[PDB]
RNA sequence: CCCCACUAUGCUUAGCCCUAAACCUCAACAGUUAAAUCAACAAAACUGCUCGCCAGAACACUACGAGCCACAGCUUAAAACUCAAA
């Protein structure tokens, strides 16, 4: 027929979806180091998914790893651990 | 089933960490567990205090012990640890290595929500 | 090197000193802001009262104690006997939201004592013991 | 209650009493002003009023 | 049962005292901990409370669809440039 | 032989381009308010942009811009609206200007 | 209503009681957005099939009868007198 006539196909320049930090690697009570990367510092509250960015499902994991470590002696429960402080900070706050 | 014992054990000198570490693990199998592996993650200060048969502990001894047990040596396992003095805190968790990762593709974003309210005018 | 907020750890080295005092040992000021008085206590390092200081021990009563000005007026009484006693600096600690929260810490200030860190503790329970029924106004 | 000796602290407790005055009326006029807030309400609402929201189908 | 001076603690810079209580006022804030004390003070039923949720959680829908609608109009605040006709 | 709708929109440089985002053009100044220069980059709407703090004089009517596009068209539906709401202005960062 | 103190009670175990604005007052299943969309408001209008329910207000979450571990109870549930409204 008509070659000049688009043609249905698949969104060529569509972007990859956006990836959470924590996709594909495994959460573990035990990294108590990178846990500490999601509790405030000084209330040892866990952040919510709007300043960690993790999806829901990576959202829970840390959660429930937090909550696991902190009930097992693994984590502080009412501040950051001191000695990860100096950690990457990979929660989108400021409080100063 | 596969299973992780996280246990804290009072910071000791090393024979008595040693007899300990074989009684835990000589209980295990007696219950029935077969052992695959003993981690150690080092003694540190814990993060509280703990106070465990009559005793405040600031420091612990952490391992892990890898088994496969039947599900029924469980219950029996966590009230050894319970009568057990040396142990400062010891959880039974099912081996996180058994639950496999699916693959995500990515965060797929959520449209705006549409057609919640009549679009008569107001 | 750069201030940092976040206090010194025990245990860690730190050039950080207070009349060659270190962190652990700076005395403490605990104010309890109650929302209808304010305690002020001071202690040393190893928890020994020095001075102690509230709204009521001002000569203020009923509704007068829980007020900014009576919370003030303890903590420069307070103030006043800690550097009677010998204290300086001192690590503040409060607890409660009453209107002294703020003010008592001010009265330190005016009394002669320098507060090098302040510090949080009100109670905040995980959902323990079940508070008072609310009130209908 | 002799003001002879307590003149400084007078004196203080008179200029805070003035400067709060003087910063109550200059916070009325920031307010007039509008610089704090990113755009008055006013001038808000008249760009909402230019782009209005539409809830109906025309 | 865990450490002092670690936790809701702020140190003060210079004897900027004012500067660090608003700092700590401001985390104390941000995690949510002042408006958790003043809702602790008496007890909250559940139903109340759910409705304070739904309330709060409608009340921050609306208000972050408003400020995007604001900042996504607000280039066009600029001056008129088709004036007189 | 005439051409066809078709043929010319699939050989339009527009469609050329592809993705609007981050994609080097060059716009024609039409319109001047003050410090607001109104670009014209063949695009269906025009971009607005603020007159550079160097060089500001050198942005006159008709000076040939070098722009790197964010949108072709500022669209965004709210909170209960039935359609999207446009700015009917493009989205674009002034570099400088092209000799 | 406000403040203080304390009890039944809230908790555990073993039985009962079987009621809620038990409401998301919007039944289950399958399907449509075509139009002739549509009283009003609410959370758009509908179609096929089936079950349950409804038939002016009040009397009436009542009386009597019956059933229930319930005995100041719960379920089912009227009628007479009255009004031109509800
Ligand atoms: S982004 Fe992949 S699991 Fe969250
Ligand atoms: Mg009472
Ligand atoms: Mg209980
Ligand atoms: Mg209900
Ligand atoms: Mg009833
Ligand atoms: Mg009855
Ligand atoms: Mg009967």
């Amino acid at each position: 027929s008509n070659e000049d006539l688009p043609i249905s196909m698949e969104n060529p320049y569509k972007e990859p979806l956006k990836k959470c930090i924590l996709c594909g690697k495994h959460v573990d009570y035990k990294n108590v180091q990178l846990l500490s990367q999601f509790v405030s510092p000084f209330t040892g509250c866990i952040y919510g998914r709007h300043i960690t960015g993790l999806c829901g499902k990576k959202q829970k994991e840390i959660t429930k790893a937090i909550k696991r470590a902190q009930i097992m002696g693994f984590m502080p429960v009412t501040y950051k651990d001191p000695a990860y402080l100096k950690d990457p900070k990979v929660c989108n706050i400021r409080y100063r | 089933p596969r299973y992780e014992l996280a246990l804290i054990l009072k910071a000791m000198q090393r024979p008595e960490t040693a007899a300990t570490l074989k009684r835990t693990i000589e209980a295990l199998m007696d219950r029935g567990a077969i052992v695959r592996d003993l981690e150690n993650l080092g003694e540190r200060a814990l993060p509280y205090r703990i106070s465990a048969h009559s005793q405040q502990h600031n420091r612990g001894g952490y391992f892990l012990v890898d088994f496969y047990a039947p599900t029924a040596a469980v219950e029996s396992m966590v009230e050894h640890l319970s009568r057990d003095i040396d142990v400062i805190r010891g959880n039974i968790v099912k081996h996180p290595l058994t639950q496999e990762l699916k693959e995500c593709e990515g965060i797929v974003p959520v449209p705006l929500a549409e057609k919640l309210y009549s679009t008569k005018k107001r | 090197t750069k201030f940092s907020i976040y206090p010194p750890i025990p245990g860690e080295e730190s050039s950080l000193r207070w009349a060659g005092k270190k962190f652990e040992e700076i005395p403490i000021a605990h104010i309890k802001a109650s929302h209808n008085n304010t305690q002020i206590q001071v202690v040393s390092a190893s928890n020994e009262p020095l001075a102690f200081a509230s709204c009521g021990t001002e000569g203020f009563r009923n509704a007068k104690k829980g007020t900014g000005i009576a919370a003030q007026t303890a903590g420069i009484a307070a103030a006043a006997r800690a550097k009677q006693k010998g204290v300086i600096h001192i690590r503040v600690v409060v607890k409660g939201l009453g209107p002294g929260r703020l003010s008592a810490m001010h009265g330190l200030i005016m009394g002669g004592l320098e507060v090098i860190s302040i510090t949080d503790n009100t109670p905040i329970p995980h959902n323990g013991c079940r508070p008072r029924k609310a009130r209908k106004l | 209650f002799r003001d002879d000796a307590c003149r400084k602290e007078i004196q203080g407790f008179l200029d805070c009493a003035a400067r709060a005055q003087e910063a109550r009326k200059m916070r009325s006029i920031q307010e007039t002003l509008g610089e704090s807030g990113s755009l008055l309400p006013n001038k808000l609402n008249k760009l909402l009023q230019r782009f209005p929201n539409k809830p109906y189908l025309s | 049962k865990h450490l002092k001076f670690i936790a809701r603690t702020v140190m003060v810079q210079e004897g900027n005292v004012e500067s660090a209580y608003r700092t700590l006022n401001r985390i104390l804030t941000m995690d949510g901990l002042i408006e958790d004390i003043k809702h602790r003070r008496y007890y909250e039923k559940p139903c109340r409370r759910r409705q304070r949720e739904s309330y709060e959680r409608c009340r921050r829908i609306y208000n972050m669809e408003m400020a995007r609608k604001i900042n996504f109009l607000m280039r066009k605040n600029r001056a008129d440039p088709w004036q007189g006709c | 032989n005439v051409e066809s709708f078709a043929s010319m929109l699939r050989h339009s440089p527009l469609t050329q381009m592809g993705p609007a985002k981050d994609k080097l053009v060059i716009g024609r100044i039409f319109h001047i308010v003050e410090n607001d220069l109104y670009i014209d980059f063949g695009g269906k709407f025009h971009c607005v942009c603020r007159r550079p703090e160097v060089d500001g004089e050198k942005y006159q009517k008709g000076t040939r811009v070098r722009l790197r596009l964010l949108d072709l068209e500022l669209t965004s539906r709210f909170l209960g609206a039935t359609t999207d709401t446009t700015v009917l202005e493009a989205n674009a960062v002034l570099l400088g200007i092209q000799e």
